[PDB]
RNA sequence: UAAGGAGCGAAGGAGGGCUAGAUUAUUGAGCAGCGAGAGGUGAAAUUUGAUGACCUGCUUAGGAGUAACAGAGGCGAAAGCGCUAGUCAAGAACGAAUCCGAUGAUCAAGGACGUAGGCUGGAGGAUCGAAGACGAUUAGAGACCGUAGUAGUUCCAGCAGUAAACGAUGCCUACGCUGUUGUGGUUAUGAGCACGGCAGAAGAGAAAUCUAGUAGGGCUUUGGGGAGAGUACGCGCGCAAGCGAUAAAUUUAAAGGAAAUUGACGGAAGAACACCACAAGGAGUGGAGUGUGCGGCUUAAUUUGACUCAACGCGGGACAGC
């Protein structure tokens, strides 16, 4: 089912994996006060809008 | 042939603690109580003290083992088997640059049951001082396992299991020590470590 | 020509020692000669804490840690890339190692 | 992992059967759980070597994990006939054609296999083809040899 | 609402393979068991991470249709002589219990430590490779 | 006497012998639960399991050992010594207005101790494991790896006498720069005495470095270019294994002799870099027929160079004659 957290990304740290495919990322929450660590693949841009499938699964290196 | 189906529960009961009642046990079921006794007696179990009271959060390092002894219908009721501090305990305690100093003792209760004790303790390392290491003596610990050995001795030969239970409860060994040995040398970490039952006396 | 004015082992003063058995291959090396290591490995991994928030049945948990003090021999150190070769002035620099997770 | 090679039917005026030793086949990664986006041919003549020096007849790297893969054909023959033909080895109501060793694989499957037919008369029949598991032939004195419920 | 029916679990992690294995409080009557190597084929698995979750799946099934909610793990690694840490597959076992529905009740940690020991195998030189 | 021995006072140490106890762990048996695999590796096979393994309980029986604390820490003549109490002798250092008075240094011969492995007799036998036997790997493995397995590994009474028994630095006794950090006593609290570690300096040395500075102080051991040779004959010890002590003939211009310098090499370690590298993306080659080059075979001749990148529509190599 269709659930869906949408967040906005307030900073960016390191290039990341083999061959330096992800980017680690900041993200907030925009209802909640959740802040998390995740990584992310695609370009990305601060002040980016992204769709999570989970509020809680998170990279905690950071 | 769901052999699982064939079993019938029973309910665990303590006694000298704020809960009576910690969970339930299977056996096979059986058509004469003296085999049932001779299933169910003897089995042992073990529980924290955050479980079996209610209390603060720090209290988790302490477990409690019980023995089975008697059934009443749905009831076992089970008799303390002994005390243990948890691994997490034990080994973050121990530091380098520190003694450690340790002790064996046995005593007898009121009850006939003996029971052997260990303890420890740790040495301190004082403010306004500048060395890197604070050992203790050789002579000096000698002093101190000399002293825990009577504290012992008043505070657990003689008495009866119900007032022992409570005295591991409260940690009233620990905090006698630290007063006491003070004069010694500074000390931290008082605690017994582990009880263990040795004898039983031969009753009916 | 001697290389190490300590002989590359830490016993002065002394005749014997106690031997120790390495972890990687069990091979017996003198307790004062092995590379030592130390570790404080939380039970739980980093990557489950979000979960044991709404598994837990107490209001808060302190997960537990488990400690360990390892030994290797030479050949495994070296091997293992714990410790490296090094240049006739940087071999004198003496500093302690962090612990372990 | 070892998988045996079996033909199984029902077999009719038949002295043996003989089995290239041939198989085009699925395998899947021990390490990833992935499977060969090819089938790969497996011969028995194809001379391949482990990072060990051990004989092998197939040799893959897994795209995904980039971990290896190697399958061993063991000819179960008995016999070699006419110094070209592997004959699978008769084992009750069924013949033993070989056995594969995957290592770093599973064999998921086996597609086809050329099978040869020597019947009872001393007639070859080579490269026989199956029709919905069925094969039947008839000599020029009324012999019949067949395979029914070929698997 | 419902009170928490509570099981022992035991977990083997060792360098070879995964052993799971629950049990009542007492530990004498048991309720379910898996291996790594009871669902992987190839013996380089037995220790797999993957193997672990697979096999631990099992159990929770198990373990539901007997009706219980929540459980207390105790874990080791092989200890005595021998290696005492924690193998590869040791927790996962746990975070895979928490994807299921169970309640988990405390951890502990119980690898038989020994204060001092019998002759390790390997010889004065050790394994050459 | 900042020479020695005897003695007094308070204290310190894994120094040694004996007596009585201890928390775990590894194996083995008994019984109970469960119902399919366990073990081992880089990857696997020997091997073991429905006579119920593995894992989890409770009982027991043995014989070793003292984890973490634990260190450029302590003790001992060296070899060596790490759980807790009680007991028995002697020693080192320190404090100080105790006693005797040259009793001393070093040492052929002679005597006592000496890790481990070994030997003679008794006790015992958990774990580990020479020999021996298998399974794999290899051209071959008798080896390395895995399964298993005996003498030994422990104790008492003895024999033996060797180690890279090394800080590769003899023992007494002197004269000698600074800073820092330990251990045990004592203190006018300023410091000392004994036993150490570390970092510079100055001198020294072929250098590396410094137990190696200064020097006709005393006494013992010991070397004299490589080899043959720590071998032969004789002798002394030992149950044996062997050990102690020690030659010639012959050969040869240097000696894998010492340390330091530059290269070449390695199956090392560490930083960097790049679509003629990769990762994420495009088009193909490897399969068919044909065009063309290379090897092989044939022929009277099928003329020939080139072989990892950096040989093979390459030798401006599309040959009817040229
Ligand atoms: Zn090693």
């Amino acid at each position: 089912s269709e659930e869906v957290y949408i967040g906005e990304v307030l900073q960016t740290l390191e290039k990341t994996g083999p061959g330096g495919g992800l980017t680690m990322c900041q993200v907030q929450l925009k209802d909640q006060k959740r802040t998390l660590y995740r990584a992310i693949m695609g370009p990305i841009a601060v002040g980016d809008l992204v769709a999570l499938l989970d509020c809680e699964r998170e990279h905690r290196r950071g | 042939k769901d052999s699982f189906l064939k079993k019938e529960k029973y309910n665990l009961r303590i006694e000298n603690f704020p809960v009576r009642e910690v969970g339930a046990t299977l056996v096979n079921k059986q058509s004469t109580v003296a085999a049932l006794e001779k299933k169910l007696v003897g089995r042992v179990f073990e529980a924290n003290q955050g479980d079996i009271t209610t209390s603060d959060s720090a209290n988790c390092y302490r477990k409690f083992s019980f023995k089975i002894d008697s059934l009443a219908g749905t009831n076992a009721h089970a008799i303390f088997n002994g005390m243990c501090l948890t691994s997490e305990k034990i080994k973050g305690m121990v530091k380098r640059g520190l003694t450690l100093i340790e002790g064996v003792k046995d005593v007898v209760t009121k009850e006939g049951i003996t029971l052997r004790i260990l303890t420890i303790a740790q040495s301190k390392k004082e403010k306004n001082s500048t060395k890197k290491t604070a050992y203790a003596k050789t002579s000096v610990v000698k002093e101190v396992r000399k002293n825990i050995f009577r504290i012992v001795d008043n505070e657990l030969n003689g008495k009866d299991i119900e007032q022992i239970v409570k005295k591991l409860q409260m940690e009233t060994v620990g905090k006698e020590i630290e007063k006491e040995c003070q004069k010694i040398i500074p000390l931290q970490n008082c605690h017994v470590l582990k009880v263990k039952v040795v004898k039983r006396p031969v009753k009916e | 020509t001697k290389k190490r004015s300590n002989n590359g082992r830490s016993k002065k003063n002394r005749g014997h020692t106690r031997c120790v058995r390495c972890e990687h291959c069990s091979a017996m090396v003198p307790n004062d000669k092995a590379i030592k290591k130390f570790v404080v490995r939380s039970v739980i991994d980093a990557a489950s804490l979000d979960d044991l928030k709404i598994a837990t049945i107490y209001e808060e948990y302190e997960v537990p840690k488990s400690y360990y003090k390892l030994n290797y021999c030479v050949s495994c150190a070296v091997h293992i890339k714990l410790v490296r070769v090094r240049s006739r002035w940087e071999r004198k620099i003496r500093k302690e190692q962090r612990v372990s997770a | 992992m070892k998988y045996n090679v079996y033909i199984e039917g029902t077999f009719s005026g038949i002295q043996s059967i003989m089995v290239e030793q041939v198989y085009p086949i699925t395998i899947k990664c021990s390490g990833c759980n992935l499977v060969h986006k090819k089938d790969v041919i497996l011969s028995i003549d194809s001379i391949n070597y482990t990072d060990k020096d051990e004989k092998v007849n197939l040799k893959v790297k897994c795209a995904s994990c980039t971990r290896q893969m190697y399958i061993l054909i063991k000819s179960m023959a008995t016999e070699l006939y006419e110094e070209k033909f592997y004959c699978a080895k008769k084992e009750d109501n069924r013949y033993l054609a070989s056995q594969l060793q995957g290592r770093g694989c599973y064999i998921e499957k086996i597609k086809d296999a050329n099978i040869h037919v020597l019947s009872e008369k001393g007639r070859i029949y080579p490269d026989i083809v199956f029709d919905e598991g069925y094969w039947r032939e008839e000599d020029n004195m009324n012999n019949t040899s067949s395979i029914e419920d070929f698997n | 609402e419902q009170r928490l029916n509570f099981a022992l679990l035991f977990i083997k992690a060792t360098k070879n393979d995964t052993i799971i294995h629950a049990t009542d409080l007492t530990g004498a009557e048991t309720l379910a068991k898996s291996s790594g190597g009871s669902k992987v084929k190839a013996h380089r698995d037995e220790r797999d991470p993957y193997a672990a979750m697979l096999a631990t799946q099992d159990v929770a099934a198990v373990l539901k249709e007997k009706g219980y909610n929540a459980v207390h793990i105790k874990i080791r690694g092989k200890g005595g002589n021998q290696s005492k840490i924690i193998g590869p597959g040791g927790s996962t076992v746990i975070r895979t219990m928490m994807r299921s529905e169970f309640k988990l009740g405390r951890v502990e940690d119980v690898t038989p430590v020994a204060t001092d020991s019998t002759r390790k195998k390997g010889g004065r030189r050790g394994r050459r490779l």
